[PDB]
């Protein structure tokens, strides 16, 4: 069927530049335009490129005029974005779209999964985990609740595991999106343990867990 | 730039419900109005071009209509695949534009929040910073109001708040509101309050403890 792959994602400084690749198959790449729509992080859909079949017509977003540059290679069957000057601003997941037929107008029938091109002046880091305790335990309810809080890393790709002290996969769990605090990220996870008697006793806590491309971490967390 | 106005932001609806979504354009776009489908991690999906051609394959509950300045999507009858998010496109002028999009939302029956507040780690706040954590729990609808308190005085602008998407068992949401100081400004306040309002509590309940209390 029709695949399109981008690639060339990563995290990378204001002032830098970055490439991303977008790799079609399973149509006649060369007889038709491409198209690459971001989104950023939580927000919607915006257009930031195209380029027609014959790679005469090009045209750019305002905001990326002067700074990306679209192009295609039409014997590789593959598209490519250059990214110059990254600004905070660009941080998206960006997806290449083709369209369905010969037309201006034309919609764009299929799109990539898409890259995330995170652009921060922070520095790529794994997480830095702390443990969050309900102050004076949560006695008035049947359910003692106990969370992580994942915060500074970057970029946003964090997976929280919960394990109880018996090294075993915890069900009650809470994921949280990630807050953007100052260029790097911040994440909220939440564990909810049968109070009923349960709440301790002998597990004198629970483990935590992250996984992200810069080191996976864990913590303890008490009960 | 031809502005896309979608309306509404979010709606809530049941199987079998006759949803419409409204997208209008600031200047005519004559019919070259195209309607994506967007599922949580997932990318667009072309389900109406040119206003009111069908994808192919797209199921033929979805139909479109509308020119000029004033489109509308129109899902017969939701099926709970149809659960996602909308935009719609003008591909009439470059640059082309999207609607904000219309979140379309199981409904589900009123839900109060089940609030919780954290105080920060001491291994936190040996290292300079204090994150005071509060978390509100499956409830419904999304519109929940944390609002922080630091010795009765409102919080605005070191609160940062994350609400999940809709849980697939039940339909309620959880939000996650982090208010950070720095272990300074922490040490020099003692009670820390989060006050929540929410369209299923009679009244706002605040959960919050004193500096030192735990």
């Amino acid at each position: 069927q029709v695949q399109l792959v981008e690639s060339g994602g990563g995290v990378v400084q204001p002032g830098k530049s970055l490439r991303l690749s977008c790799a079609a198959s399973g149509f006649t790449f060369s007889g038709y335009g491409m198209h690459w729509v971001r989104q950023a992080p939580g927000k919607g859909l915006e257009w930031v490129a195209l380029i027609s079949y014959d790679e005469s017509n090009k045209y750019y977003a305002d905001s990326v005029k002067g700074r990306f540059t679209i192009s295609r290679d039409n014997s590789k069957n593959t598209l490519y974005l250059q990214m110059n000057s990254l600004r905070a601003e660009d941080t998206a997941v960006y997806y290449c779209a083709k369209v369905k037929f010969y037309d201006p107008t034309a919609p764009n029938d299929y799109w990539g999964q898409g890259t995330l091109v995170t652009v921060s002046s922070g520095s790529a880091s794994a997480p830095t985990l702390f443990p969050l305790v309900s102050c004076e335990n949560s006695n008035p309810s049947s359910t003692v609740a106990v969370g992580c809080l994942a915060q500074d890393f970057l970029p946003d790709s964090i997976t929280f595991s919960w394990k109880y002290k018996n090294n075993s996969d915890i069900s009650s769990t809470r994921g949280f999106p990630s807050v953007l605090r100052g260029g790097k990220y911040a994440a909220t996870s939440q564990v909810l343990l049968p109070s009923k008697d349960v709440a301790q006793g002998t597990n004198e806590h629970v483990v935590c867990k992250v996984q992200h491309p810069n080191g996976n971490k864990e913590k303890d967390v008490p009960l | 730039d031809i502005q896309m106005t979608q309306s509404p932001s979010s709606l809530s609806a049941s199987v079998g419900d006759r949803v419409t979504i409204t997208c209008r354009t600031s200047q005519s776009i004559s019919s070259y109005l195209n309607w994506y489908q967007q599922k949580p991690g997932k990318a667009p999906k072309l389900l109406i071009y040119a206003a009111s051609s069908l994808q192919s394959g797209v199921p033929s509950r979805f139909s479109g209509s509308g020119s000029g300045t004033d489109f509308t999507l129109t899902i017969s009858s939701l099926q709970p695949e149809d659960f996602a998010t909308y935009y719609c496109q003008q591909s009439y002028s470059a640059p082309r534009t999207f609607g904000q999009g219309t979140k379309v939302e199981i409904k589900r029956t009123v839900a109060a929040p089940s609030v919780f507040i954290f105080p920060p780690s001491d291994e936190q706040l040996k290292s300079g910073t204090a994150s005071v954590v509060c978390l509100l729990n499956n409830f419904y609808p999304r519109e929940a109001k944390v609002q922080w308190k630091v010795d009765n005085a409102l919080q605005s602008g070191n609160s940062q708040e994350s609400v999940t998407e809709q849980d697939s068992k039940d339909s309620t949401y959880s939000l996650s509101s982090t208010l950070t100081l720095s272990k300074a400004d922490y040490e020099k306040h003692k009670v820390y309050a989060c006050e929540v309002t929410h369209q299923g509590l009679s009244s706002p309940v605040t959960k919050s403890f004193n500096r030192g209390e735990c």
